[PDB]
Order: structure tokens, then sequence, then C-alpha cells
RNA sequence: AUGGGGAAGCUCCGUUUCAAAGGCCUGAUUUUAUGCAGGCCACCAUCGAAAGGGAAUCCGGUUAAGAUUCCGGAACCUGGA
RNA sequence: UUGUGACGGCCCGUGAAAAUCCACAGGAAGGAAUAGUUUUCAUGCCAGGUCGUACUGAUAACCGCAGCAGGUCUCCAAGGU
RNA sequence: UUACUUAUUCAAUGAAGCGGAGCUGGAAUUCAUUUUCCACGUUCUAGCAUUCAAGGUCCCAUUCGGGGCUGAUCCGGGUUG
């Protein structure tokens, strides 16, 4: 046969991101000193529209506290903040929309985004818009915050991991219809090559795993082992079930 | 005094600019400190066996005085004098025919670590100074068994740059008296006496006395805690 | 033995002392002569009729030029040779692959009477 | 152009106020009363921070 | 490219990475040199656009054939005590 | 027709750079009386190298075996209906 | 189901504050043998925060002004996780 469309995606050719109109990687602060031992403040100064990403990105000014010099970061915007907004990161900030708090400062139920997945790993998790983290409880010997994710997984995470505070910023992106065709292309331009997709079934058999045929089947299961191979994992990897599922997500 | 004001910067968590605190405890060093530091650390940490780390038993700076005080007088000769002597002699082979031996016998202190070891073998060598950092230890490790065999007084020294100052080179990693003089042989037989009682005579603890196996300081204070904590009921 | 402050926890390279050349031999042993100098840099006289016009009419020599010469250059070779003041220096590469150098003189000089010194009318 | 800039006087390029040629009008008088005010503020909140203490 | 790490190797990766990574002013500027407690420090090679960014020129005339380039007149920019 | 200006729609699309040039808080460095400050005000001095530049750009100057009804980017754009 | 870190492994930073140390006062189970945290001037404002730092302590052979300590605690040199 031939080399696949999802292995041709990893020699990275065509199918690296479009990262020119990008506003620069959206992480928090550095942990230095003061955002573990105290606060530092800073300023929003501009809240802007980064190319490929739905949520806003905040662009915040603070201090150096060792030279005569202001460090700009690039955050991701919650929903609320504002130019001219003080922003404290620290340990002791204070519970308020925008503050960058570790999960042990803050209480259990608080709504964190840009939560570290290891401290001082500037963001990792609950970055896309709309999403937030779940504070569901604390363990303070051996220090681990349990937090629930916006996917409903349960993950316990060290207490000195960061986290901004609130809901990211942008949120029912998804329950507006694209309505056109014109809409993903615009929408796709400027992530990555990643569309239209072509279905597999109407390609040839050298082509796909499902291509050929006198009708468009699939002719075996569509269902794929996870210890399939790059070339046979096409269709739905490790599946557990198939099927219309009735019921919610239930965390 | 009526011009003059009382600024204070407080240098809270986010008020002023830090003043320059001294950051040599966090120098971003070269490689090579960086390996020297964690090659010591390493050594220290690891259970060294007794082979080892009977060196670093070096003994202690007023012997080691009186020692290199001994081997100093003891010293070889330099170049210069070496050119004075053979143009002495080739004067006196020129007018007496002389048969070469009107110099008289030498008393040096014997360096080289094949001739010191061949002296050793040989039971010549009266004391035996070794050095502890060689680095290959394995050129010396073996010496303190080999002088233990033969009965010849060893002492492991801190220098080897002090030995090859004392035999005129840069390093000597052993030194050895084989003979004295009559002047000083009293004095040599009181160092011995204390140099055997380091090192000598407690040879097969030495040899059973394990070392190393020392924790940095946080693991040190960690486990202070533990045991506080612990016996603390 | 204590140890120094060290305000920044940067470590640069120490600037050590730069020793300069003292070789013990000379490279080339003969330094080369001036290999452009102004009989190589002015070739001859250009003295086609749209040339001559120029001599004539525009106070302006026309010459073939060595192709690494410059208008600086020229211009000196110019002034050494013929022993005048040259005021302004054009030069192109002619599709046949030859420096021409157009050389307006001052006013104090005439083109004409330069070109009938050369010998060319 | 910015490099037309160089050839001009400096009188083009400013204004005789501070932060002249820099900030507007409105913006430094907006700072100057922020500035003033805050400061006025930080001396009140220390006196009543150091009184409130000393009455503790 | 380098530092580094692969590869038997032709070479591959990597582009600031687990690297000790450099350059402008007066004092020094003659019984003594660019040696020196003289200062600021820390772009983090380079290549890549004759349609992107960009210092500055116009008119008239002139040739068989060149001209925003030559000539006449009138300007502008950059760098230099 | 072109340029400019104030505007108003559009986006789950909001239309990145760098060199370079200015400016802004600071007074670190100077003097008051035949001079001490100004080359960001006017006037005056000098220089500006290297390479391209002709012509076609197409039912004949390019590619398609050719002076081939093919292909090949762009600017200017009169009157009447 | 575990403990150690020093091999190996994973990240960050311009390797800046790591691990243990105390005046006056606080929570004040402490049977006068101190176990842990703060006042170590950061939260109404799109302001400012840089010149070995002002102030404070003893002296300089005086003309650019200073020097040590302190401001800014000590110990361990494991950058930190």
């Amino acid at each position: 046969g031939r080399v696949i469309r999802n292995q041709r995606k990893g020699a990275g050719s065509i199918f690296t991101s479009h990262t020119r109109l990008r506003q620069g990687a959206a992480k928090l602060r550095t942990l230095d000193y003061a955002e573990r031992h105290g606060y530092i403040r800073g300023i929003v100064k501009q809240i802007v529209h980064d190319s490929g990403r739905g949520a806003p990105l905040a662009k915040v000014v603070f201090r150096d506290p060792y030279k005569y010099r202001l460090r700009e970061e690039i955050f991701i915007a919650n929903e609320g903040v504002h130019t001219g907004q003080f922003i404290y990161a620290g340990k002791k900030a204070s519970l308020n929309v925008g503050n960058v708090l570790p999960l042990g400062s803050v209480p259990e139920g608080t709504i964190v985004s840009n939560v570290e997945e290891k401290p001082g790993d500037r963001g990792a998790l609950a970055r896309a818009s709309g999403n937030y983290v779940i504070i569901i409880g604390h363990n303070p010997d051996e220090n681990k915050t349990r937090v629930r994710l916006p996917s409903g997984a349960k993950k316990v995470i060290s207490s000195d991991a960061r986290g901004v505070i609130g809901v990211i910023a942008g949120g029912g992106r998804v329950d507006k219809p694209l309505l056109k065709a014109g809409r993903a292309f615009h929408k796709y331009r400027l992530k990555r090559n990643s569309w239209p997709k072509t279905r597999g079934v109407a390609m040839n058999p050298v082509d796909h795993p499902h291509g050929g045929g006198n009708h468009q089947h699939i002719g075996k299961a569509s269902t794929i082992s996870r210890g399939a191979v790059s070339g046979q994992k096409a269709g739905l990897i490790a599946a557990r079930r198939t099927g219309l599922l009735r019921g919610s997500q239930k965390t | 005094n009526p011009l003059t004001h009382s600024t204070p910067k407080n240098f809270g968590i986010g008020q002023a600019v830090q003043p320059k605190r001294n950051l040599s405890r966090y120098v971003k060093w070269p490689e090579y400190v960086r390996v020297q530091r964690q090659k010591k650390i390493l050594s220290i940490r690891l259970k060294v066996p007794p082979t080892i780390a009977q060196f670093q038993y070096t003994l202690d700076r007023n012997t080691a005085a009186e020692t290199f005080k001994l081997f100093n007088k003891y010293r070889p000769e330099t170049a210069a004098e070496k050119k004075e002597r053979l143009t002495k002699e080739a004067a006196a082979v020129a007018e007496g025919k002389s048969k070469q031996d009107a110099s008289p016998k030498p008393y040096a202190v014997k360096y080289g670590l094949n001739h010191v070891v061949a002296l050793i073998e040989n039971k010549k060598a009266k004391l035996v100074l070794i050095a502890n950092d060689v680095d290959p230890i394995e050129l010396v490790v073996f010496l303190p068994a080999l002088c233990k065999k033969m009965g010849v007084p060893y002492a492991i020294v801190k220098g080897k740059a002090r030995l090859g100052t004392l035999v005129n080179q840069k390093t000597s990693a052993v030194a050895a008296l084989t003979e004295v003089r009559a002047e000083d042989e009293a004095a040599l037989a009181k160092l011995v006496s204390t140099i055997d009682a380091n090192f000598a005579d407690k040879y097969d603890e030495v040899k059973k006395h394990w070392g190393g196996g020392i924790l940095g300081n946080k693991a040190q204070a960690k486990m202070d805690k533990r045991a506080k904590n612990s016996d603390s009921a | 033995k204590a140890l120094k402050v060290r305000t920044s926890a940067t470590f640069r390279l120490p600037k050590t002392l730069k020793l300069a050349r003292a070789p013990k031999y000379a490279s080339k042993a003969v330094p080369h002569y001036n290999r452009l100098d102004s009989y190589k840099v002015i070739e001859q006289p250009i003295t086609s009729e749209t040339a001559m016009k120029k001599v004539e009419d525009g106070n302006i020599l026309v010459f073939q030029v060595s192709m690494k010469a410059n208008k600086y250059q020229i211009k000196k070779a110019v002034k050494e040779l013929y022993e005048v003041d040259v005021l302004k220096v054009n030069t192109l590469v002619r599709p046949n692959g030859t420096k021409k150098a157009y050389v307006r003189l001052t006013a104090d000089y005439d083109a004409l009477d330069i070109a009938n010194r050369i010998g060319y009318i | 152009r910015p490099r037309q800039y160089a050839t001009v006087s400096k009188t083009h390029k400013t204004v005789s106020r501070a932060y002249g040629g820099s900030r507007c009008a409105n913006c430094v008088k907006e700072r100057i009363i922020r500035a003033f005010l805050i400061e006025e503020q930080k001396i009140v909140k220390k006196v009543v921070k150091e009184q409130t203490e000393a009455a503790k």
C-alpha cells in the first residue's frame, strides 16, 4: 500500500501549526520567590485576540524584584479581567478572579484555570475557552490537591501548583454553528492543515485501510487494537464501546 | 543635616528592588567546577571500602611538620650542586686520577614510586611517606599493605605537591628514607614511634574500618527531624 | 580562607591576557609591489567618434580602465599621470567586459589639450 | 518618517510640558493627580495603621 | 555553522540548547604600554525579498544608439575636529 | 481614475516581524565677569565606493525542436452611444 | 505497602533567596529545660519605585570627598523542584 494521511501528519512538513499571527506562548509568571512567599501585583495592560486560540490573552506587566525592569507576561484571560486591572500572583494573593494563587491557598470548590500540572511548569490544565478546574479537596500531609478536570477526570496534583481564578474567557464559542465550509476553512487556516477531511472509505485500498470495494464500506471492524501499528490505527482506536450512548458525562 | 532625608528602602516581598546580595551560593559554575564538587560529593556519599579511606587519615600538622623538616634536611641535591660536584670530580680524576669516590656517600630522600616500592620490597626503607592526592588511587592503595608486610613504618601524609617540593619536583606521590645520619637517627626513631602508633599497629583496624556514607546537609537535617519527631512521645 | 562576593549568579569567561603576534619568520618574506598602480588602472584611452566628441565638447577624457579600479584610484591615477585636476569620474562595465571611465576635468584644464598631449588627436 | 525625525529640531518632536512628546496632556494630568492622591493616601494609611497598632 | 549528542561512515539532529560563548568613552595617550582596583553591561552566528520594511533629485536640454545616471539650473540625505 | 479623510459592516478569520529613527522621568559630568554653554537654531568645509543600467518582454527577441493561432506577472487608459 | 540518595530520569531559572539559626510584642497546656507561625510597613485608584542607597557609628592632612560596619542577621556553599 501507501503511507496514509495520519502517518504523514507526523513528519511535520505541511502539518505544522501556523504560528505567524500568534501573540506568544500563554504562560504563567515564573515561580521565583514572591509567588511562593508573598504576592506580586501586576497590571493587565491589554486583552488581545490570539489567532488559533478561542480564548483572549492578557498581557500583564509585572515589576522585576531584583532589577529596575518591567517584565511582561502573556496570560490566558479569564472572564471579567479588564485593562487597568491589578492581578495578584502569589501564595498570599487573595481569592479574586484573575489572581494566581496556589491550590493549597485556594479552598475547596474554587474555580481555577491555567492550572499547573507540576509546580513551575507555568500552566497546563484548563486553558481552552470556557474551561475550568474544580478544587475537589486537599490532603496537607504529603501536600496534594485533588481537582476535577474539564473532562471530568480526577487528578491528584501538588499543592504548590499555581492557577488563575475564574473561568477562561471566550466561552460558549462552540454553541454557534459554523454554517459554512468557508467558516471552517478560516478557522483551520490559522490553526493547521487538518481540513478538509476525505473519508478513508472513499479512497483506494492503497491509501487507507478503508479504501476500495464495489461499495463504500469499511469491510472489517472499525475498532482498532491499542497494540496496532501505524497504518493500521485508522478508525476507533482501543474503543471500549461504540454506538449511540444513553447517558450523560457524570464527571 | 537639615538637607538630608531618611529614604529607607523597604525590601519586602513586593516593595523595592532588592539590593545586591551575595549570590555566590547560586552561581552557575562552569562544568569542570561542577564536576569537581560533585565528584567529591559522590565519593563521600558512597560507602568507600577500607582500602580507600585508610587514606584521608593523614597524620596531624605538628608531626607532619617535623617529618617534612627532617626530610627537607635530607633533601636531594639541586642541578647547580650536581654540576659543581661533577666538575670537582672531573678535576679530581684529572689531577690525582681518583677512583670517582672522592665525593662522600650521599644521604638523600628516595623518591619515585617504583624505586620506593622496590626499596620496601628489599626492606631498605627506614620510613615511607605516602601521599593521599594521587589521582588513580591504585598507584599507592597497596602501599600500606606492603609496608605492613615488610615491617617498614609508613605514614599517609597530606600533599603530593608537598612531597614534590620535598624532592624538587611538582608531585612525588611517595617519599622514603632508607639511610640516616647519626646526628638525627634519634629524631627519626622518635618520629617513627609516633608514625607507627598511628599507622603500622592500627593497620588491622584500618583494614576493617569502612568509610564514607555521609549524606548532605539537607539530608542530615531531614533525618534529624524524623528522629526527633519519632522519639518525641 | 573566605570567598569573594559574587553579586551576579552568572559565570563569565575571565578576561585573560591576549598576546600580540611575534612571528619567528615572515609569512611571504617580500611585500608585493603595488598591484594597482597608475599605469595599471589606466590602460589606454578610447578613441571612438563618441569618445572624441566627449573630449572635444564635454571636457571629458574617455579611458579603458583596469576592471579592479574604482573611481578613487582612477581619479588618483589620472592626477598622477597627466598632472590634471579631475572633476568627476563615472565608470561603467562595457558589454565586452572591460571598464570604461569618463573623467571630467575641471575648467582649468582642456580635454582636447590633454588628448593632444597624450597623442590621440 | 522615523528617519526624517532625526533631521528636524527638538521643538517639533515634543511639547514644553513634562512627558511632552511622549504622553498626552490629559495623560500627564491624570498621572499627576493619581501620584499625588495615592501618595497622600499612603501617608494616611501609614498613620492610621501606626495609630491603631499604638492603641492596640 | 558553533556548543553538544548520534552514526562504521558519507553525515544526521539541534539553533540557545546539560557551553567559562562579546563590544565604546576618557584617565592611562611616552624616563612605561593599548598594559591597567577606569564604567555600562549581557544582541544570545549567519544566510534568506531587485514586489515586504528602507536616508536622500527634480525640471529643461542633449545621442545614430545612454540617461531620475551626461550637460545647465535648482535641491536633498548620510558620514566626518 | 487615483490618493487621502471621517466613518460604518464582516469574522469560532480580528488581518504577526526586524533593522533603523525619534521621544520621554535622571542630572551622574560646568561655568557665574575681554569668557564658561550651544554643530537637535541659521551660515559656511569635504566626501559619498562597488555591481546592474542598451533592447524585446511576445501572432518574431522568453518557453513550447520554429520567426509555433499555445503558455507567461504587472502599471498608465481619450470622445460618442 | 514502603524508607535513603548518590547512579539513572523529568522540568525551571540571567541557576535570587534552599535547609537549619533570634531583639521587643502576639496565638499565649510551659508544671521557668521553649515545640510552630507573625509586627519582618506590598490589595479603593492604568502614578513612581533605577546612580556602590538614604539615614545611623569612629577617623581622614581636605580640592571631584570618603573608608569599615550597618542599613540588607548568622551557619552550610546541595541553584531549585
